[PDB]
RNA sequence: ACAGGUGCUGCAUGGCUGUCGUCAGCUCGUGUCGUGAGAUGUUGGGUUAAGUCCCGCAACGAGCGCAACCCUUGUCCUUAGUUACCAGGGAACUCUAAGGAUACUGCCAGUGACAAACUGGAGGAAGGCGGGGACGACGUCAAGUCAUCAUGGCCC
């Protein structure tokens, strides 16, 4: 019912993921590359805190930009986690890429981070509200203009799911300038599958 | 300034009630009589009222007390606005909003919304805005100083309010009796005495005779502020 | 040598306009030889017969785009634009037709879930 | 007046024909001005959170000239279902035909 | 060990979707009223496409919706001139495709509570939401999807 925040905001205060052109007989070779780099990094960084990466990529070579919260687990000590990655990077793309780690300064604003920090405590097995109300206390003291949260499912094990939201400040969505972050993981409890939806609003 | 003279009281005419069926029964003590199908006001008591409140005013602005001047009635609100300037006090002259002190606490938000854009207007920043959004923000502004112009520099619940014609302002008699700040009236014929501490039995219908007790009570004001900066050296 | 741009729903005609006898060159052919439709041929002499001025001007038209209806509407356009180009007062009159307002109109595009731009399918009840 | 009587997720029988059809002749009998009937006899879910009480659906959609009136009952057992639906349609059939001839006078 | 399952359950679910409905609504904080469920705000006078706006008003404010920011089209300008154009090799014009200008009830005459607004007129390519699209509130229908995918349980 609703319109990915992110996907109607490509073109007018936004920017893609992936920054690279091909031809047509070439971009079908590297979007499955690229999909296929994107859901292998994801699966190997799920320890650390990584939010969106950026892959785009020059002729021959690639520059991946990873930002994360934790650069001294995806680094590691004196670039020996970061180098071990690169080498399995390259070795299923295509010319060596050169992998590039930025830092993100408000892991609260990162709409990414909060959702996988609720799926988290949700996995082991946190009350649903309390973890909802704790990620919007911290994200809205953390400087954003406004947040919401929304868990779908069987909350706390209940048979008959339901959905639950928390909103605190703007988020207006309608609004195509209004740089809202959005993120939508998924906790996987004992009873099933929770939805946790994230958006958070910080400006024009 | 502490003391109200009969004569001049008389003169404005503030013993004109109004007509004997829509008095309140409470109002028998002050009701002198009734002339002509009009209830007629016992200057003796307004005047032994009247030195009471204009003692309690002088003793409240010596301790720089905040007292509220609050009337919305048409022949009240140009003199409640002069005289309380005059005296450096907080009014209100248009319009009681609900709440005002019980839910001071959102009124806030409105008071420094006004003085932010008193402060924006000040400072010159309408060669940064648009020409109609800039006038529209400017309405904004004056919309909102007519709401709560008076009571922008209050900061906080008022020590005392006096309030004119009680029976027009009884939503705010019924704030001040549930916050418990006094409240010195001037209460006509026809209007309920109860809730109200310095009751004025007195005319508030006419704008000649609201003037008298206005002026009296900024006199008093003033007066109670200069004697208090007589001890400063 | 006063040249005009007319346009309507696709053709963009460019006319050139000059003191003459009145000689209409449309694409290179005559009015006639050119539109074989009489209302085509109509709306490109409307404004020059408006004020009453026919045959007093040599008219350097090339059209392009647009159907046949469309283009006579864009050469009647551009020769509006290069008329008050000549003269400003001839503006006044010339508004009242409504020959300078450029017609927006335009194919309105087909929808999604429509046959056309409005049509729908139907369903028997 | 037409009479559709289709099954979804389910295997109309004989006895489910009979059984709306029967119904159907009978309100058709007080209400002469009928264009068309569509029942649809379905099983919409399988009670997995409820164990049934909803199991079975019997819905029919008539249409008059000028109106289209649609009910429909939901019920652990199509024979139920069958008639909670009928005695819906039954009294809207009887609730339009009052209001068509009391609009004369 | 297991893998595999387009096997079952959409009435255990996530994600996605339809629908009322691009309808103008849906709520909350504080305050006040009521024993209470609740109410008020959100009602009323107008006005609008619009809970749009103004004015009143025990309400004062806020949020999601409305509107705007986005795309395209309609006029003009700037950079550029090939594979585009052709007025006289040309750098005019058409065109192509990036950045802008314009439009705001801005102006006039009226009506309107000294209001919001409405009616008409000028100029302009465009006039009052210029035309079209994207955008689909809280919820509803145990609506659809376990056969895109993921997924608790059951089963081979």
């Amino acid at each position: 019912q609703k319109v990915h925040p992110i996907g109607i905001r490509l073109g007018v205060v936004k920017k893609h993921n992936a920054n690279w052109y091909a031809s047509p007989k070439q971009y079908s070779e590297y979007l499955i590359n690229d999909i296929q780099v994107r859901e292998y990094l994801r699966k190997k960084l799920d320890s650390a805190m990584i939010s969106n990466i950026m892959i785009e990529r020059p002729t021959g070579a690639a520059k991946i930009t990873i930002a994360t919260a934790r650069p001294g687990i995806v680094i590691g000590k004196k670039g020996e986690d970061i180098e071990r990655l690169q080498k399995e990077l390259t070795k299923m793309m295509g010319v060596p890429a050169q992998v590039n780690i930025e830092e993100i300064t408000s892991p609260d604003l990162d709409a990414r981070l909060v959702a996988d920090g609720i799926g988290s405590q949700l996995e082991r097995r946190v009350m649903f509200r309390r973890a909802m109300k704790r990620a919007v206390q911290n994200s809205m003291r953390s400087g954003a203009k406004g947040i919401k949260v929304e868990l779908s499912g069987r909350l706390g094990g209940a048979e008959i799911a339901r959905t639950e939201w928390y909103r605190e400040g703007r988020v207006p969505l309608h609004t195509l300038r209004a740089d809202i972050d959005y993120a939508s993981v998924r906790a996987e409890t004992t009873y099933g599958t929770i939805g946790v939806k994230v958006w958070i609003f910080r400006g024009e | 300034p502490t003391k109200i003279e009969m004569r001049d009281l008389l003169q404005a005419g503030a013993h004109f009630g109004h007509q004997t069926r829509f008095w309140n029964p409470k109002m028998g003590p002050y009701i002198f009589g009734a002339r002509n199908k009009i209830h007629i006001i016992n200057l003796e008591h307004t005047v032994k009222a009247f030195n009471e409140a204009l003692n309690y005013v002088n003793g409240l602005a010596s301790k720089k007390n905040k007292v509220l001047f609050v009337g919305t009635k048409r022949a009240a609100s140009g003199i409640i606005a002069e005289q309380a300037t005059r005296a450096g006090m907080p009014y209100v002259d248009h319009r009681w909003l609900g709440g005002m002190l019980t839910n001071w606490k959102t009124l806030r938000q409105s008071i420094n919304r006004l003085k932010e854009l008193e402060k924006q207007a000040e400072d010159g920043t309408f060669a940064k805005l648009t020409k109609r959004e800039a006038l529209e923000r400017t309405r904004d502004m004056q919309k909102l100083e007519r709401s709560l112009g008076g009571i922008k520099d209050m900061g906080g619940l008022p020590d005392a309010i006096f309030v004119v014609d009680v029976d027009h302002e009884a939503i705010a008699i019924k704030e001040a009796k549930n916050l418990g700040i006094p409240v010195i009236g001037i209460v006509d014929t026809n209007s309920n005495p109860d809730n109200v501490d310095y009751i004025i039995p007195a005319n508030d219908d006419a704008i000649r005779a609201v003037s008298l007790y206005v002026t009296a009570m900024a006199d008093a004001i003033i007066a109670g502020k200069e004697y208090a900066q007589t001890q400063a050296s | 040598r006063n040249y005009g741009t007319g346009r309507r729903k696709t053709s963009t005609a460019r006319v050139f306009l000059a003191k003459g006898t009145g000689s209409i060159v449309v694409n290179g052919k005559p009015l006639d030889e050119y539109f074989s439709r009489e209302t085509s041929r109509m709306v490109v002499r409307q404004p020059l017969e408006l004020l009453d001025s026919p045959t007093a001007y040599d008219l350097y038209i090339t059209v392009k785009g647009g159907g046949i209806s469309g283009q006579a509407g864009a050469i009647r356009h551009g020769i509006t634009r290069a008329l008050i180009e000549l003269d400003d007062t001839n503006k006044p009159a010339l508004k009242a037709a409504g020959f300078v307002t450029r017609d927006s109109r335009q194919v309105e595009r087909k929808k999604l879930g429509l046959r056309k731009a409005r049509k729908r399918p139907q369903f028997s009840k | 007046m037409n009479v559709t009587i289709r099954g979804h997720h389910i295997t109309v029988t004989e006895a489910m024909n009979n059984a709306v059809h029967d119904k159907l002749t009978k309100i058709a009998r007080h209400f002469d001005q009928i264009q068309s009937i569509q029942v649809i006899l379905s099983l919409d879910n399988s009670g997995a959170s409820d164990g049934g009480q909803k199991s079975h659906k019997a819905e029919a959609i008539m249409r008059v000239s000028g109106q289209e009136m649609f009910v429909q009952a939901l019920e652990d057992d199509m024979y139920k279902a069958i008639n909670e639906m009928a005695d819906k349609l039954d009294r809207q059939v009887s609730k339009y035909k009052t209001r068509l001839e009391r609009n004369k006078v």
